[PDB]
RNA sequence: GUCCCUCUCCAAACGAGAGAACAUGCAUGGGCUGGCAUGAGCGGCGAGGGGCAGUCCCGAGGCGCUGAACCUUGAGGCCUCAUGCUCAGGGAC
RNA sequence: GUGGUAAUGCGCACUUGCCAGGUAACAAAUCAAUCCUCCCACGGUGAGCUUUCUUUUCACCAUAAUCCACUUGGGCCUUUUUACGCGUUGUUCGGAGCGGGGGCUCAAGAUUGAAAAAUGCAGCUCGUACUGUGUGAGUUCUGCGCAUUAAAGCAAAAACCUGGGGUGU
RNA sequence: CCCAACUGCAGACCGUACUCAUCACCGCAUCAGGUCCCCAAGCAUAGAAUGCUCUGGUACAUAGAGAAAGGUACACUCAGGGAAGUCGGCAAAAUAGAUGCGUAAGUUCGCAAGAAGCAUUGGCUCUGAGGGCAAUUGCCAACUCAGAACUGCUUACGGCGGGGAAUCCAACUGUAUAAUUA
RNA sequence: AGCAAAGAUCUAACGGAGAUAUACAACAUGCAACGUUGGAUACUGGAGCGGGGAAGGAUUUCGUGCCAACGGCACUCGUACACGAGUUGUUCGGAAACUGAGCACAACGUUAUAUCGUUUUGUUAGGAAAGUGAAGGUACUGAAAAGGGGCAACAGAGAACCUGGGAUUAUAUUCCAAAAAGAAAUUGCAUGUGGG
RNA sequence: CGGGGAAACCCAGGUGGAGGCCUGUAGCGAUGCUGACGUGCAAAUCGCUCGUAUGAUUUGGGUAUCGGAGCGAAAGACUCA
């Protein structure tokens, strides 16, 4: 998950916390550095 | 955390590569001054108000230096 | 016995008493001979006279 | 309890994914039979054992 | 007025390895803390008796292995694994045995 | 407690000395003093009221000098010898208080260590 | 005219009964009558005790005010001895 | 490698080639008893009570890991020689070395600092600045084992540790 | 190539909610049954008995009016007699804490034994005894026991043995027919 | 019939369709019941209708809406129903990596037939089960090591992390980012300086 | 520790804390009411009373031995009502 989100987003991710719901799919928290700003890339995405 | 005895290290220390920060902290009997480095925490305390200022001008202005106060809820 | 055990020591190291006296109430204190500390003094005292 | 197998895990993750009701639309298709979902559970009764 | 405390490692049986400290934290509430199981120390061999050694610290796994060499045992022969008078009677053995066969051998072969 | 106590010793029980020097308290009174609740009687009677309801050793109303209270200026001063609590001052003003029927309007309230303060409610 | 609603208790498991129907009827109060055993508060007898130099306090009990206080018709004691409430009684055959 | 008469101290190496021993490793009762809880003492802040009484009643008063530099209990060394003496609540001990002086070491703490007040808590001021910060009863962590009644004698192994020998030579 | 103190970068996998029970489990159920572990306050008291209480948690168990007979009860009482009741003292009553004195036959000498039985107990104001520490003297903590004077009892929470004389059987502690026999 | 063990509720204001509901005054003509907040009273009484875990359950957790059925009375409430959300670890538990009572894969032997037996008293198999490498010569030469592989402990062994918080509707020794609110511990490799 | 005795040994006061020892919680059981209930709270429960409660004790997890067989301090007990 730290790799492939270097190669999708092109930002490095310091911290990553991964979990499994009940319902089976996998989440995960990244912590992209403070060097990047996560809103920056979300609305690169989404978002709202 | 670790202790600085003489004054001599605590040149060498704060002109490590690693050391990030100093961090002075004032007391009514003494003064902190903690350097923050990679593994530990050294710290220096001079306990004679004259000579610690002194001393807080002599740190190379390279490393950052936080005065430490009380922080409220900025958060 | 605690309070009876002391006081010969307290004694014994300010040389009121021997050695040899101490060892013979020592004794004599485990065997309820002494009904209390002042019933311990009255007997030293009655020794050395 | 706090210890579960993950094989188990999932087993229950799926068990509560089919305990959703039958969409409203899947009643209109033409010739429709299922009206509520018969397989639905309920932790009280009729206890899954994984 | 007694503040009751529970199990915070996951295991909340009491045995000889979950014993727990009360304590007092800065923000004023109780808390269980796992005490540390403790080696018994270095001894003497069982034969020999177990008595423990001198100069020989009791330190337990990962706390024996970090620290230096010197707390664990002492500089004369057989340092962390013989008490002085084990080592003494097997200087004196070795040379007292050692006499009476060179001596009981000389007498055979000088006869 | 080594010498057993008696009832019938509880008439004059001794009070700790304090053996260094003078200790001094304030009550300030200014505040309600100004608006007139309080008038030139009621500072007659709020010293007064010391002076007759503190207990020396066991006793009250008999205070020889090892205490003097003093209505100089418009702050009440007591000045000990003995050793008190603090505490205890804050005591009798609320319990002075009580008779006058004051304390649903003054309060009283700490402001410096050796002082306390007459205030009014929110 | 009877029944319900309402109020009373010689009646009563619920029905039924005896009654009342702006009536000292109900309410509270007073006085009787009775039960208990002398209330709270305060004040100058007490084995002893503590201060200050005889006094001023601590002390279970005790004595005075004190046959005082409280209770007394309510599943329902007495006396009109006083005041209070009622202000076209409602509904059903 | 190197100091001390010694108990043992101080911080070039490698040793799972081999061997030997330790830790892991287990245990009553009595007595003392850690963290901590309760209670009392001291008195600081707010609150409760007030016809009368109550120097009053109630709450709070905290310091985590980590890392630095006197007391109690045991094992021991040297010294002087002991046959009556030392010692526990307690069923003990000594020429196979008691007791005394002086030392070495171990276990559990105490203390002073780093962390650490910058935090926590309470009060208060006109969403901010200030103010405050025990010879008592329990308690199995520990002392504590070649250690319990016993025709009961109280698991094992990884992993680690030190030594013997050797390598360095 | 090894060693030493730092520094640089990295530190993967699965569980993590909630429940653990007078409603979350098993008993067809939100069933007075059953179900392992940890933390455990104040007062009376010998106390984890039993009674009440501060923190925490509850007012959910279908309710309202309400004096019939008959019942159930983790509810009481009774004149005189006191087992005459009854298969049988079944059930109820009774005994009762602590302290002192006292205590039989029998006996494997251990017991029997709390045998049996007698007496004391409150409240208040005092007195004596029981210690620590420091340098005969000075200062201090925490409790227990005994004795006295005065004064009171309506014998008054909870808790807590009735006892004695003998016969039959099994030596004793233990186990034992889950749901009629311990 | 019955819905009778576990003491018990009361009042006010606000909510709600659940009212103060009427063809010549008010009682005599809209009864009973519900939630939340404040107040009162009471119970549990630290061997708890207190706070956390195992077995078992598996979304009951959390927020909004909602009253058809369901919670043997009642709900405006719910563990109902509907719609969104919620479980974060270098160190906590397991596994990677311990052994125990034990289990049975290989091997061997039986059996018409393995779907049978042996398989820890130091240990399989009539049984050639070592793939490692001391010293030495430069990836050969061969000392040394007897007894195959694995599972069985979420209470034994083993284990490097602690508090602070304004970090939440719901998770936390899990989250917090330059003053990390911060302080440490430890594993692997690597460069640099110091020594060998 | 003391007393007695020529001896052998015998008396008395303390300490100590033994036991398939006694009273009594939890725990484990299940005596009597032949109590409640007996279309129950319950296909064996409830109330008070009672047995034992340092031991041949109670208990969790794991593991072993079962159908003409298992296991049994023996009752035809128990082997998922």
């Amino acid at each position: 998950i730290k790799k492939a989100i270097r190669k999708l987003y092109q930002v490095k991710a310091v911290k990553v916390n991964t979990l499994i719901r009940p319902d089976g799919l996998k989440k995960a928290y990244i912590r992209l550095s403070a060097a990047h700003d996560a809103l920056d890339t979300a609305n690169k995405i989404g978002l709202v | 955390p670790r202790e600085i005895k003489t004054l001599k290290e605590f040149l060498a220390i704060c002109s490590r590569k690693d050391a990030r920060c100093v961090k002075v902290k004032h007391n009514p009997s003494a003064t902190k001054f903690k350097v923050r480095c990679s593994r530990y925490l050294y710290t220096l305390v001079v306990n004679d108000k004259k000579k610690a200022d002194k001393i807080e001008r002599s740190i190379h202005p390279s490393v950052k230096k936080i005065a430490v106060t009380a922080r409220s809820h900025a958060k | 016995l605690r309070i009876l055990r002391r006081l010969l020591r307290k004694y014994r190291a300010d040389k009121k008493i021997d050695r040899h006296v101490y060892r013979d109430l020592y004794v004599r204190a485990k065997g309820n001979v002494f009904r209390n500390k002042r019933n311990l003094v009255e007997h030293i005292h009655k020794i050395k006279n | 309890g706090r210890f579960k197998p993950l094989a188990v895990k999932k087993k229950y993750a799926k068990k509560m994914n089919q305990n959703k009701p039958v969409p409203y639309w899947i009643r209109l298709r033409t010739g429709n039979r299922i009206k509520w979902n018969e397989k639905r559970r309920h932790w009280r009764r009729t206890k899954l054992n994984y | 007025s007694c503040p009751r405390v529970q199990y915070r490692r996951r295991m909340h049986y009491a045995t000889r390895g979950n014993r727990m400290k009360m304590v007092r934290t800065p923000g004023n509430k109780l808390v269980m803390q796992k005490r540390a199981k403790r080696s018994q120390g270095i001894h003497t061999p069982w034969v020999l008796g177990h008595k423990r050694l001198g100069g020989t610290k009791a330190l337990r796994h990962i706390d024996a292995r970090l620290a230096s060499r010197h707390e664990k045992s002492v500089s004369r022969a057989y340092g962390g694994v013989l008490s002085h008078d084990q080592v003494r009677d097997r200087v004196v053995r070795a040379f007292l045995v050692e006499e009476q066969r060179i001596v009981k051998q000389a007498l055979k072969e000088h006869s | 407690v080594a010498v057993r106590a008696k009832v019938g010793s509880r008439s004059y029980v001794r009070q700790k000395q304090l053996a260094k020097g003078k200790k001094v308290f304030k009550i300030d009174c200014s505040i309600p003093a100004a608006d007139g609740i309080f008038s030139e009687d009621v500072l007659g009677n709020f010293e007064q009221f010391f002076q007759d309801n503190t207990k020396l050793n066991g006793r009250k109303g008999k205070l020889s000098d090892k205490v003097r209270l003093s209505m100089n200026d418009n702050v009440l001063t007591i000045s000990t010898t003995m050793a008190y609590r603090k505490k205890y001052f804050k005591y009798l003003t609320k319990k002075f208080l009580k008779k006058k029927d004051l304390r649903d309007w003054i309060r009283i309230l700490a402001t410096g260590k050796g002082t306390y303060q007459l205030k009014y409610f929110n």
